[PDB]
RNA sequence: ACUCUGGUUUCUCUUCAGAUCGCAUAAAUCUUUCGCACUAAAGAUUUCCGUGGAGAGGAACAACUCUGAGU
């Protein structure tokens, strides 16, 4: 790859793809050797198809390196954020069980090898916000019992495809309180512009066959 | 004040030392006294 | 006109020894180390706040250190760490201690220390070994005394009959290193607007033993002076017309003497 | 040359007149401790020779310290030259080449570098501070580089406006400080000859912020001008050291008349400067005119307006005038190039004396061979180019002439480290100004242009297609060592060029800087202090590489040590599986790196002095005083080599053919050491055996010098390996309160004090210290800020001390960002620095040896 | 303390018209007791911060140079400070005679 | 395969330019011979005892310390310093057997990739352009036809030239390592001549970094003086006739404006100058598409652009409150001709980039037409063939750059961008929107 | 060591003034920056508070201390 693309200053790692969304210790540390073997990598995958035909862009891409000097293995799958840290490496402490931690074993001896912890992309974040915000713009004159719906169908499609990396990232979290408080509040002004301090949270949470919004919770509401 | 109020003078309302606050609000109305003269002179236009 | 002025020493030295409450009697700036007005700068344009120095708003956008992503220059399995780098090091060393000095300025470094011995009683002699001072510990190739060397009658020392000390010569010792509207013999007649009396008071350390809104206090008021020290920029070139002498010059004014309270009424007055 | 310059009292044609005469030339470096006036009084001599340059009444103008670092510090960091012409006592001009050095210690580099190119030292000493750190350091290296030495005790005013001491007991002080000076130089030099004492006139009394100027024989001039029927000679004899004075025989006597009358120097000359200046600052207004009609000095109406400063400063410069006894002193005691060129070439010269251009550069001749000598290397503003600073040993340099340089690497056997330059053009260096000159004849200064390129610190100009035989001069020993080691990158790596020719250029203005690159990449810069490296990456960033530029926290150098023998005997054989070297290695006895360190002794010497100087000093046997072969690394290095191979078993003849490569790998493996690539301290290596191939191409090269390396390797490891911290000596200027504070500090970072006396004559007291130098970071800062800054300190490295713990300790957990305790310093201190330097995680104790 | 140091290292290498200032806008809240505790400056002990009452300041100082005065001061000079001290004394004593309550 | 010379040739340990040696095993550059020198360690540490002075190009083998001398390492010397004698220089333009790199990696010479340090395609296509111009490209490939030049002392844009010779002497190696050259060093000397203009990360116009180019070029080849004729100005110079017209101010009465006829102030002048390139001023995109059956890009012909150099059109010339009428007439012809159309125009928002396609042959294009008959005269020849074909694609920010160049000696054309040399077909090279164009006179 | 200019005080006008024009310190506007702008920074312009330098004019009382020059 040097021979190729001969790198005198160490510019490799200038425009080098990490996932920001992971702590410093946590994401790829961008050694050397290790920037210039991701690099040599995504070049060799890049020459072995003609450009004509497709192209593999740097910017849209991402190569991560496990070696001595970087413990973590990280990738992008399905809006699914996996980080494999082995257990034979940097991680010398007990263990509990976390929900967005997947304890990955091997098959012949069924010892744990290493965790994998997973989290939601922040691609995928963003589309849910973006759904969340076309649920209330797209309200207008619509009954609350319609947005309440979609909103539930949006948040039952998060949880059931995201399960445990919903738990394992508060980031989601914090967006899914902010945007269950905006559903509300929505309905709320619907119901008077006076902001109703207090409002009592039953009208929202009872289902649809006893009278009230059926609306789904992921928030911590103390009745 | 916690300069003024140390040794046998204590917390009370006996203590005179108007330089700084004057100073201050001098230089305030230095500021604003082209405004206000810009206002009264379209105000009073004609 | 009352533009100049000009003081015999005497003077110079009562007026120094009746505003000695409002003077901190320092005789360096080695007391403002770290926390001058250069300081200040270097501390603003860092980000960072000195202890006893205010704080401001970023000057350039600053990035988290959670964003940078682990280079072998900043890995913290090689940094050998025996104490903490605080902020006053990187003030008084900024293109050390920071990864990014901009609008920095560097701080004066140490001056020699003043060891003026201050007076205390007036009966003692001007030149005087005060004990403050270290005794010196007591313990040459001399020309022979045998020797024909003569000294004319007409010569004596310099000012022998010139008294080594005066009575106003401690005064004007001290006036060498008083505060600096007194250092001076002439000078420039300055408005009463223009002297901050408490100045010097705040742009001191805060004393010890204070309330925590005080020093808040203290700080905001070094804030506000260094935001005034930096954003001044030197005044312009005018052609001199002043307001007043033209408003003698017209017809509908007239020119006489009040005394002050009359015409606070009389501004009052006119002004309702 | 012809071209535009300030006015001066004299001509430019008159100035290049006397640079052909070398007997009326002064080549003085104006030494000394941090702000004791040096910068000042030759602000004071050009203000004396330039009647348009002028001090402000506010500002104390600082002629030299030109650079916008130091005005903005307030400290002198760069030497700077000047060259005037001064009036003697007796109205001769001569010429000066004074070089104003900085004053404080972590530049005291740049102090060496001011005196391999000057003849004479003069030495600013405080008359308030008194001797300091810098003085004595500075004493010792000039008293070493076989320099002349005079002192100007600086500031006499403070004795008179800040500590107001009766004349007596100022007096008392001033000689204290003299004794103390004499104390110092008896100490560092063996012989006695050159006592200083202001009866010689080794001595002058200045205060430059007033510009009070005086020797003893020129203010019994004064005397004798007021008074002409007085020969200034006998009573400037007569005026110093505790001679009384009898007026009613008018005769000076050492028995006190009277016993209450005092010296002839308080009475002449200490008393009369009192009264002046207490009535200049006591009674100005109502006995100024009297006293001012008494000495004869008239001031204007706007003159006597003045305030009391600039009042003390016109009244001092017209009564005293010239700075004459600053040149009657660097006249008598000073040596010319002519008289002095001598000693510099049997001290710092190659070749010595006895060669023949030694013989040649000995009389200093215009009209001779080449041989000027550069030692500085002065950035233009813009930056770009550089101009080599240096003296005129022999010969004459011309502008616009080819020229050989030769670098610090040049010899006679391997000529590679040389190369051919056309000189640019001439300079004479005056501080803010430069005359440019056609040519420069030998024993003067120059800033010679084009040479720059082949040279990064020290430079041999000599002339081509002649001096076949000339070498180069010895490089600068620096007065202290470089450990402050600080790694630099830049922001943004497409930019990683011009910090690199930054990087250069630095190296080329600090000569004791150290620039390079480790095994892992990493860009190194070595310093002496938090403040010059501040200074140097100022410059890095500003002036040289505009640039951002990221740096690493400060770290310091470790060296690496033994301290008992190795377990069994080491050995290594090449990889031709021959030539099989058995060593081991063992600490050295107390103090003899020390010695090996301070030239005290030199493998340059003859088998018979060496051997008879370890067997008595220390105790060696005769075959291990004769068997030594090598000192350490580099030359006089910390460490020592030698074969206790007996004859019997080992051909002594076939043995020395691999010597030198022996030798080589010996040195190569102390100066990189197997611990974390350090300097290896303070061990000594003994070959026990030593097998080696007959035929000579199976041996020597490639085969044997990695074979020592690693057999030393071993034989270090085998034995009990430490590190060695770097130690700095703080001197704190303190108040007498402050002292208990400063423990406090001391306290925090490993800091022992030694001593906490006070100063004579003066109200504050000089803390002495030892403080470990990695923990010294912050140390200056943090003393100045709990003191409301009122204690002041200066660091200096001292000595390398064994770090507490055990670098070979695999059992000690260290947390990657964590200060670890004391028992195990030194196993942080390994791995990190491992880390550092790009090696691997950790050294095994069978690394290098054959069986794993 | 020790906890905000070892935090500190860590961390370096990882409307309303209100008349009064907030306390959150405080600064100086060290943990380095270097810097907590300041050793204030004693003018050779007959220097004093402006404003403050000088009685107070005379009681409160560390009284250090005190005692080297009164270790070093000979006999006479003893006698000369206590006949200065004597009148000084006077002259507030009758001050304070004067103004009473 | 690991001797890299496209560097900077200072010692990896020291930073010292002073006696560079690069190791022949690895391809590292130390410093000094002796004994205790980097290179002399590296030599012991690593076991690489084969090294070649890079000012010297001399091999050494240091552990020994003695010379080496065969003929068959002189190809790694050529790699480091290629040389061409002048009958070289003569037969570079009849080449056609294709030349071997180390590698197997057949290549012409000339037609040579250039490295893509970030964003420097711009670069790379003007470098290429300036390249494979004989006279530009023969001056710069002996050393000494610059070398003697004087500089001043403290002048730094001496280095875009030496540096520049040497890239071309990087590019035209008959005998090279590798089939790619890395323009770095060009690069960073033109980052540091420009103050911080037309960098290395950021891409940069072509047509002003080549004006800057050959501006600087001919300013530093003019040695501590204005050389009024430099290779650049031989080469790429003519000279053109400006007949600039004021006019009044459209917004006066028909009489004051044929008065203002008289004032003798709104008329031709003779303000003739020298054009380094033609800047040819493209047609207004036809914003509705055509009725006809044609693509929406527009179509212009050559000669339609090269009409404001005729002589009597006039095009407006309006600065801030004053009107005129530039007439252009071309009165002497440069050996090569650079024409500059004018793509990238910012509107009253952003910057557009014209898609307008000119239509011009490749293999005769007559110019007697432009010039004056007194000035026709002069000229025997006035065919010109296109050489180089500078091609911006993409939106006008994230742009790219290729190149096509006409190998002499054959008659291929090869389209080049970065490190892609593919054989592009004659007839498809006035397809692409034309950026800078390259004209031989014959 | 004897002659002859330059005087000081105050009022007003004009002009220059990047000088800490000011050993003090305000207001407005625009742009920029991240918050979401009294409680916020950056850049720029302008207006006020009032100076210094030079020149001119007016009127008040001093005329050779000083700066010197002519001796
Ligand atoms: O506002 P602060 O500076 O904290 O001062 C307020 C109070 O001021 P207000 O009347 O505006 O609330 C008084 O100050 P003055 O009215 O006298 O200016 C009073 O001062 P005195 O006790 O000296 O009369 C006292 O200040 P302090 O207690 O600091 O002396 C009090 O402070 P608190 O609000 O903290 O009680």
């Amino acid at each position: 790859y040097l021979t190729e693309h001969p790198d005198p200053n160490n510019e490799n790692i200038v425009g080098y793809n990490n996932k920001k969304c992971w702590p410093r210790d946590a994401r790829m540390r961008l050694m050397k050797h290790d920037v210039n073997l991701g690099r040599a990598v995504f070049w060799d995958i890049k020459n072995r198809l003609p450009r004509s035909v497709t192209t593999v862009q740097w910017e849209n891409s991402f190569v991560s390196v496990y070696s001595k000097d970087n413990p973590n293995l990280l990738f992008n799958m399905c809006g699914f954020e996996c980080r494999i840290l082995p257990k034979c490496r940097t991680s010398y402490e007990e263990f509990t069980h976390k929900d967005g931690v997947w304890n990955l074993q091997n098959e012949v001896t069924k010892e744990r090898t290493a965790q994998c912890f997973l989290r939601v992309d922040d691609e995928s974040m963003q589309r849910f916000h973006n759904r969340v915000r076309q649920i209330l713009m797209a309200s207008g004159s619509t009954t609350f019992t319609k947005i309440v719906n979609k909103w539930n169908t949006a948040l039952i499609g998060l949880m059931t495809y995201f399960r445990e990396a919903v738990v394992n990232t508060q980031e989601l979290l914090d967006l899914l309180v902010k945007c269950e408080n905006k559903i509300q509040t929505r309905i709320k002004i619907g119901l008077n512009s006076k902001m109703p301090s207090r409002f009592p949270p039953v009208v929202f949470y009872t289902p649809k066959e006893l009278g009230g919004l059926g609306m789904l919770s992921m928030g911590h509401v103390l009745i | 004040y916690y300069r003024f109020n140390t040794g046998p003078v204590g917390k009370g309302p006996g203590c005179g030392f108007w330089a700084a606050g004057w100073r201050v609000w001098l230089f305030f109305m230095r500021g604003i006294t082209p405004l206000l003269e810009r206002w009264l002179g379209n105000l009073l236009a004609r | 006109t009352y533009q100049r002025w000009q003081f015999t020493l005497p003077m110079m030295s009562t007026l120094y020894r009746l505003a000695n409450q409002l003077l901190t009697d320092l005789v360096d700036d080695n007391y403002f180390y770290l926390f001058d007005l250069k300081a200040f700068f270097t501390s603003k344009a860092l980000n960072m706040a000195i202890p006893g120095g205010p704080k401001f708003e970023p000057l350039v956008r600053d990035i988290n250190l959670q964003d940078e992503d682990w280079n072998e220059f900043n890995d913290i399995n090689k940094i050998i760490i025996r104490q903490p780098i605080r902020t006053e090091y990187k003030i008084a060393f900024p293109y050390l201690y920071n990864n990014l000095p901009h609008h920095v300025h560097l701080t004066w470094y140490h001056t020699p220390n003043v060891v003026f011995i201050k007076t205390e009683d007036p009966d003692l002699p001007a030149f005087y070994f005060d004990p403050l001072i270290n005794p010196i510990s007591h313990r040459e190739p001399l020309p022979d005394d045998d020797e024909e060397f003569e000294l004319p009658e007409f010569v004596e020392p310099f000012l022998k009959d010139t008294p080594l000390y005066t009575d106003n010569t401690a005064n004007g010792i001290a006036l060498l290193w008083a505060p600096r509207p007194f250092n001076l013999r002439s000078g420039r007649t300055r408005r009463a607007l223009d002297i901050p009396l408490v100045k010097n008071w705040y742009r001191e350390h805060c004393p010890a033993g204070q309330p925590v809104k005080v020093r808040v206090s203290y700080q905001k008021l070094l804030k506000y002076y260094v935001l005034n020290a930096l954003k001044h920029r030197p005044p312009k070139a005018q052609k001199k017309r002043y307001l007043f002498r033209s408003f003698k010059a017209t017809k509908f004014f007239q020119s006489t003497k009040l005394d002050w309270v009359e015409v606070g009424l009389q501004v009052c007055r006119q002004g309702y | 040359m012809e071209q535009t310059l300030p006015v001066t009292v004299y001509e430019m044609d008159f100035l290049a007149d006397l640079m052909d005469n070398s007997e009326l030339i002064r080549n003085v470096t104006l030494c000394g401790h941090l702000h004791h006036g040096k910068t000042c009084f030759v602000d004071c001599l050009i203000e004396q020779t330039h009647p348009e340059i002028r001090k402000r009444y506010d500002q104390d103008l600082c002629y030299t310290d030109i650079l916008f670092t130091e005005q903005e510090r307030g400290v002198g960091i760069k030497s700077t030259p000047v060259t005037v012409v001064l009036p003697d006592t007796k109205g001769k001009s001569y010429l000066f080449n004074i070089m104003d050095t900085p004053g404080h210690v972590n530049f005291s580099d740049e102090v060496t570098a001011g005196l391999r190119i000057s003849d004479g030292v003069v030495l600013f000493i405080d008359a308030a501070e008194g001797v300091m750190l810098n003085t004595e350091r500075l004493i010792k290296h000039a008293v070493q580089e076989r320099l002349a030495v005079t002192v100007c005790i600086n500031k006499i005013d403070r004795l008179i406006l800040e500590l107001k001491l009766p004349p007596t007991d100022a007096y008392y002080k001033l000689r204290h400080i003299v004794d103390e000076v004499n104390g110092l130089i008896s100490m560092y030099s063996t012989d006695e000859n050159l006592i200083l004492s202001p009866l010689l006139g080794n001595v002058c009394f200045s205060s430059s912020q007033y510009s009070i100027c005086f020797t003893l024989g020129s203010f019994a001039k004064i005397y004798a001008d007021t008074f002409g029927d007085i020969n200034y000679q006998e009573f400037a004899k007569r005026l110093w050291g505790d001679i009384y004075f009898n007026p009613k025989t008018r005769k000076f006597t050492k028995k006190a008349p009277t016993s209450s009358s005092q010296r002839s120097f308080v009475e002449f000359i200490l008393e009369p400067l009192y009264k002046i200046l207490a009535q200049v600052v006591g009674d100005v207004d109502t006995s100024l005119p009297r006293t001012l009609d008494e000495l004869g000095i008239h001031l204007t109406k706007e003159e006597l307006k003045l305030n009391i400063r600039p009042l003390l400063r016109l009244v001092c410069k017209k009564f005293f005038g010239e700075f004459t006894g600053f040149v009657d002193m660097c006249v008598q005691h000073i040596p010319s190039p002519k008289v002095g060129a001598k000693p510099k070439i049997e001290h710092t010269y190659t070749g010595g004396v006895d060669s023949d251009l030694g013989e040649a550069m000995s009389d200093c001749d215009p009209d001779g061979p080449l041989m000027c000598h550069t030692t500085k290397m002065y950035s233009t503003d813009d930056g770009v180019q550089f101009h080599a600073f240096g003296r005129v040993l022999s010969g004459t340099i011309h502008a616009g002439q080819p020229v050989k340089v030769l670098g610090e690497n040049y010899t006679l056997e391997d000529e590679e480290d040389s190369q051919i330059c056309t000189v640019g053009r001439l300079w004479i260096s005056v501080a803010r100004y430069h005359i440019e000159v056609n040519r420069v004849p030998a024993g003067n200064w120059v800033l010679i242009e084009g040479v720059d390129q082949p040279i990064v610190k020290t430079a041999t100009i000599t002339e081509p297609r002649g001096n076949e035989e000339a070498q180069i001069f010895r490089p600068l020993k620096f007065n202290t060592t470089s450990v402050i080691k600080i790694a630099v990158e830049p922001v943004n790596p497409s930019e990683l060029p011009k910090m690199l020719d930054g990087l250069r250029k630095v190296n080329k203005s600090y000569p004791s800087l150290t620039t390079k690159v480790e095994e892992s990449g990493e860009h190194v810069i070595l310093g002496t202090g938090e403040l010059y490296l501040d200074c140097v990456m100022h410059d890095l960033r500003k002036m040289y590489s505009e640039i951002d530029i990221k740096v690493a926290d400060p770290v310091v150098t470790f060296c690496e040590t033994v301290v008992e023998t190795s377990s069994l005997k080491c050995f290594a054989e090449t990889p031709n599986k021959k030539n099989k070297i058995t060593m081991i290695a063992e600490p050295l006895e107390k103090g003899l790196a020390e010695d090996i360190e301070n030239e005290v002794v030199q493998i340059t010497w003859n088998r018979k002095k060496l051997g008879e100087f370890f067997q008595t000093k220390y105790d060696w046997d005769l075959l291990a005083a004769r068997s030594i072969w090598a000192f350490g690394p580099d030359a006089t290095g910390p460490n020592i080599l030698v074969d206790d191979t007996l004859p019997s078993e080992v051909d002594k003849a076939l043995l020395g053919s691999v010597k030198d490569s022996i030798v080589q790998g010996f040195q190569w493996g102390t100066r990189e050491g197997p611990l974390c690539d350090e300097l290896i301290r303070n061990v000594k290596f003994k070959i026990l055996d030593a097998v080696v191939a007959q035929e000579p191409l199976h041996r020597g090269g490639g085969q044997i010098i990695p074979t020592a390396r690693r057999v030393v390797y071993s034989a270090f490891l085998m034995a009990t390996p430490r590190l060695m911290e770097p130690y700095y000596f703080v001197e704190v200027q303190a108040p007498a309160d402050c002292v208990s504070a400063v423990y406090t500090v001391l306290a925090r970072r490993r800091g022992h004090v030694t001593q906490d006396a006070p100063i004579p004559g003066s109200p504050l007291y000089t803390i002495k210290a030892f403080i470990p130098a990695i923990d010294s970071f912050g140390f200056e800062t943090d003393l100045r800020t709990h003191t409301q800054g009122q204690a002041f300190s200066l660091s200096v490295f001292h000595h390398w001390q064994i770090v507490p713990g055990d670098p070979l300790d695999k059992s000690i957990v260290i947390r990657p960002l964590e200060p670890q305790p004391a028992p195990h310093l030194a196993r942080e201190f390994m791995i990190k620095t491992r880390r550092r330097k790009g090696l691997s995680e950790d050294v095994s104790i069978s690394k290098f040896f054959d069986d794993p | 303390d020790k906890s905000k140091e070892l935090h500190a290292i860590k961390e370096r290498y990882l409307r309303k018209f209100v008349f009064e200032w907030d306390a959150s806008e405080d600064t100086s809240i060290d943990y380095n007791p270097l810097y907590k505790e300041r050793h204030q400056v004693q003018l050779l002990g007959r220097g004093f911060i402006a404003g403050i009452d000088l009685k107070q300041q005379k009681r409160e100082q560390s009284r250090f140079y005190g005692d080297l005065m009164e270790k070093r001061r000979t006999l006479e000079e003893k006698e000369q400070e206590e006949a200065r001290l004597r009148k000084l004394r006077k002259k507030e004593a009758k001050q304070r005679w004067d103004d009473r309550h | 395969s690991v001797l890299d010379f496209d560097f900077e040739k200072l010692c990896s340990i020291s930073l010292s330019h002073i006696n560079a040696y690069a190791c022949l095993v690895c391809g590292k550059y130390f410093q000094g011979r002796g004994l205790k020198s980097h290179a002399y360690i590296h030599s012991v540490q690593f076991s690489h005892h084969v090294f070649l002075n890079l000012h010297t190009l001399k091999f050494y083998c240091l552990p020994d310390n003695y010379e080496i001398i065969d003929s068959s390492l002189e190809d790694i010397t050529y790699v480091l310093k290629p040389t061409f004698t002048k009958q070289q220089i003569a037969n570079l333009d009849k080449q056609a057997k294709l030349s071997r790199a180390y590698d197997g990696t057949t290549y012409l010479p000339g037609i040579v990739g250039l490295n893509n340090i970030k964003a420097n395609d711009y670069a790379n296509a003007v470098l290429q352009a300036l390249s494979n111009v004989p006279p530009l490209r023969n001056y710069f490939l002996e050393e000494d036809n610059y070398k003697n030049i004087k500089r001043p002392p403290g002048d730094i844009m001496f280095l875009l030239v030496q540096r520049f010779g040497e890239l071309m002497r990087k590019l035209w190696n008959p005998r090279n390592f590798k089939a790619h050259v890395s323009p770095h060093e060009m690069l960073q000397a033109v980052v540091l001549c420009s103050k911080k203009t037309f960098q290395i990360t950021k891409q940069g116009d072509g047509v002003d970094f080549l004006s800057w180019f050959l501006n600087a070029l001919h300013s530093a080849l003019g040695g501590t003086k204005k050389k009024k004729k430099t290779i650049v100005t031989d080469v790429f110079q003519g000279s053109m006739r400006i007949f600039t017209k004021k006019l009044p101010h459209p917004d006066l009465p028909a009489e004051e404006k044929e008065q203002l006829l008289h004032n003798d102030e709104y008329q031709e002048t003779m303000v003739e100058s020298t054009f380094m390139y033609l800047t040819l001023d493209l047609p207004t995109a036809p914003l509705y598409k055509d009725e006809k059956e044609q693509l929406i890009i527009p179509q212009v012909p050559l000669f339609n652009i090269l009409a404001k150099f005729n002589g009597i059109t006039e095009k407006e010339y309006k600065t801030y409150k004053e009107n005129f009428l530039k007439r252009f007439q071309l009165t002497k012809l440069p050996p090569y001709l650079i024409f500059c159309i004018k793509r990238f125009t910012k509107n009253n928002f952003f910057v557009e980039k014209n898609p307008t396609i000119v239509n011009f042959p490749i293999t005769n294009v007559d110019l007697r037409e432009y010039l004056s008959e007194e000035v026709q005269a002069v000229h025997k020849n006035t065919t010109y063939d296109l050489i180089a074909n500078i091609v911006h694609d993409g939106k006008p920010s994230e742009g790219s750059y290729r190149i096509h160049v006409l190998h002499h000696g054959t008659g291929k054309w090869y389209e080049l961008q970065d490190l892609q040399v593919t054989d592009i077909l004659p007839q498809m090279i006035t397809l692409s929107e034309a950026y800078i164009q390259i004209w031989k006179r014959r």
